[PDB]
RNA sequence: UGGAGCUUUACUGCAGGCUGUCGCUGAG
RNA sequence: GGCGAAGAACCAUGGAUUUCCGAAUGAGAAUCUCUAACAAUUGCUUCGCGCAAUGAGGAACCCCGAGAACUGAAACAUCUCAGUAUCGGGAGGAACAGAAAACGCAAUGUGAUGUCGUUAGUAACCGCGAGUGAACGCGAUACAGCCCAAACCGAAGCCCU
């Protein structure tokens, strides 16, 4: 059985996202929707998420676009991993 | 059908059997179409039943002639399972013989005589 | 064009796989990307 | 590695599916610190955290979970 | 005594005589509106489909089949051919209509296996033969003294490899003496000249 | 005593059409 | 950087896991998608996909069908190349054949079938041209003989559980 999250994606463009707009940004399995990422996430991570925005990379992999709810800390979140 | 040159009265049918079974219980029958078949080719049968819904016909088409040829009386049955049902069968029957009956020996005796009329 | 979405891993493992040899590899084999290929000067499948 | 066979086998059921999402969120962690970029690791243990959950999966699988 | 059977058997020596030829006149036009191949329930000559191995059990299929007559369906040669190939009408197959039946029986029943076969007539441009085709992956059949042979594994598809009774005969080897020598072992092994 | 395309009342054949006959096909 | 005396590596056997497309089988699709599936054809059938079968692959070999031409004949049509190339269908570890309506060294004889050696380029074929071409028998290899339909019996029977 395949896991949902594979790892964050960590750029300067993930960083700003993060910064700027509580969003985080993670390498999914391109199986995943974006409900099934929004769970995923809130889950390992223990938040709530507003919005998923998700793009098929030419890297092969998903990458997934998480902004959290104003009651979160992205940066707090990204932190401790 | 085509091996059936006269049509038997429904009546007529129900007796020959009700007496078929009193044969069986008390005389003797044959039955299936092989054993009928030596049955009136030995010359023991005493009253042939040949079924009228047997598919294919080759099956039966002799008896009709070969009876003949051997005086031996027959008669025919609308339907398969119940003359095989009457001779005690579990399965239908395309042609059963009465060889010998017992307590049926008058009872059928007119019976050949009734179907004789009946051309 | 359009790719779907099977067309465009399949591009994405042939631009991975246009790489250099890692420059280790070279010292451990005591001294070439035989498939290494061009956007303009190759043409790659489909 | 410091996860042997035989303390797999002496878990429960439910110490062996508390074991596994355990390392596999440690696992996680590893793969989080090395897509960016990550310095403090030890490679030959992101390699050991595979094994430990296949050993743990082949385990349940042998136990009938 | 003879047997029932007997009388089945000296009908069919002439078709076209007696009730059965009236019995044809019949049947064939159902058969007419027929398909290729049809499941029957009771072989229309008992004798004959108990001779060649027929048995009332189950695993035990029959179905009748229908061929066009005449030569083969040949084109014409649509490039260079030497006068002794332009032939188009003449030109019959060597395989005959019955084994042709044997064959379209055999793929509507993809899991049985042709037991044998033979004719039930024809008319002007049919011609009707009756396949007994046997289940050998049902007991009662494996479990069968006369028919378990037909199951082993290299009874897998016998006519195709004319391993049929008529497929024999057809290759010419009825005869164990003079005359099949290019046919015995077989027609490929004798540089296929029989 | 090569090849190919084309022609014809060249040689030899093969489709196709027409026509007779047998089967399908039976009663007076 | 890690693992290994908690005996790793490595090897043998057995087991686990085994994405998607693929005979490809819920429907569709350039390896993805869409809303529970033996699709399709069959057998049995509790007539319900409940129980089963087929499909496709494999170096060639093997069996069953379809079947050229260049070429040779110093041309060429029969013949030859050749039942070859190639095509369609199918099986196995080998296939096919096989226990005489045989042979016919004609006999007071042989005794299922392949194959090998020989019989023999003999008999036979053939614009009787070019060419084509067996068999019986013999010596070997290996050996093995049986089962139905029917007669006379007639449910004394078989399959699933
Ligand atoms: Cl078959
Ligand atoms: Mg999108
Ligand atoms: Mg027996
Ligand atoms: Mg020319
Ligand atoms: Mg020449
Ligand atoms: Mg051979
Ligand atoms: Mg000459
Ligand atoms: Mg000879
Ligand atoms: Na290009
Ligand atoms: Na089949
Ligand atoms: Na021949
Ligand atoms: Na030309
Ligand atoms: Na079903
Ligand atoms: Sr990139
Ligand atoms: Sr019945
Ligand atoms: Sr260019
Ligand atoms: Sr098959
Ligand atoms: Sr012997």
């Amino acid at each position: 059985s395949w896991d949902v999250i594979k790892h964050p994606h960590v750029t300067e463009k993930a960083m700003n996202d993060m910064d700027f707009q509580n969003k985080l940004q993670f390498a999914v399995d391109d199986r995943a929707s974006k409900g099934e990422v929004a769970d995923a996430v809130e889950e390992q991570y223990d938040v709530t998420v507003e919005q998923v925005n998700t793009q098929n990379t030419m890297d092969g992999e998903k990458k997934a676009v998480v902004r959290l709810s104003e009651d979160d800390d992205a940066q707090e979140v990204a932190s401790r991993i | 059908p085509v091996y059936v040159d006269f049509d038997v009265p429904a009546d007529l049918e129900d007796d020959a059997l009700e007496a078929l079974e009193v044969a069986r219980d008390t005389g003797a029958v044959k039955k299936g179409t092989n054993e009928t078949t030596k049955s009136i080719e030995r010359g023991s049968a005493e009253l042939v039943f040949v079924a009228e819904d047997v598919q294919p016909e080759e099956i039966v088409m002799h008896i009709p002639e070969l009876a003949d040829e051997k005086g031996v009386p027959f008669i025919f049955v609308e339907q398969q399972d119940d003359l095989g049902h009457a001779a005690g069968l579990e399965v239908g029957s395309a042609a059963a013989a009465v060889t010998d009956a017992g307590a049926a020996a008058t009872v059928l005796e007119e019976i050949a005589d009734k179907v004789e009329e009946l051309r | 064009g359009k790719k779907s979405k099977a067309t465009k891993k399949r591009l994405a493992k042939l631009d991975n796989q246009n790489s250099r040899v890692p420059a280790w590899v070279m010292l451990k084999t005591d001294e070439r990307n035989h498939k290494r290929r061009h956007w303009r000067r190759n043409d790659t499948d489909e | 590695t410091v996860l042997h066979v035989q303390e797999i086998r002496d878990m429960t059921p439910a110490e062996r599916e508390a074991e596994l999402d355990d390392l596999k969120t440690e696992l996680l962690n590893a793969r989080a610190v090395q897509a960016a970029g990550g310095a403090p690791e030890n490679p030959g243990r992101i390699k050991e955290l595979r094994k430990a959950i296949a050993r743990i999966k082949t385990i349940q699988g042998e136990e009938g979970d | 005594a003879r047997s029932a059977y007997s009388y089945i058997r000296e009908a069919w020596k002439r078709p076209k005589e007696g009730q059965i030829a009236e019995l044809m006149w019949h049947r064939m036009q159902e058969w007419r509106n027929e398909p290729a191949v049809v499941r029957i329930e009771r072989p229309t000559r008992l004798d004959r489909a108990r001779s060649l191995g027929y048995k009332a059990k189950q695993g035990i299929i029959v179905v009748r089949v229908a061929i066009r007559k005449g030569s083969s369906r040949r084109t014409r040669f649509n490039k260079g051919r030497r006068s002794k190939r332009m032939m188009v009408n003449r030109i019959t197959r060597k395989k005959n209509i019955q084994r042709i039946a044997e064959e379209r029986a055999n793929r509507k029943f993809p899991n049985l296996r042709v037991l044998n076969s033979y004719s039930v007539g024809e008319d002007g441009r049919h011609k009707w033969h009756e396949v007994i085709l046997i289940d050998p992956d049902h007991p009662a059949i494996k479990s069968d003294d006369q028919l378990s042979w037909i199951s082993r594994t290299r009874h897998r598809l016998r006519t195709f490899r004319g391993l049929t009774s008529a497929g024999r005969r057809c290759r010419g080897l009825r005869g164990q003496g003079k005359g099949s020598e290019k046919v015995r072992p077989s027609l490929r092994v004798n540089g296929a000249k029989a």
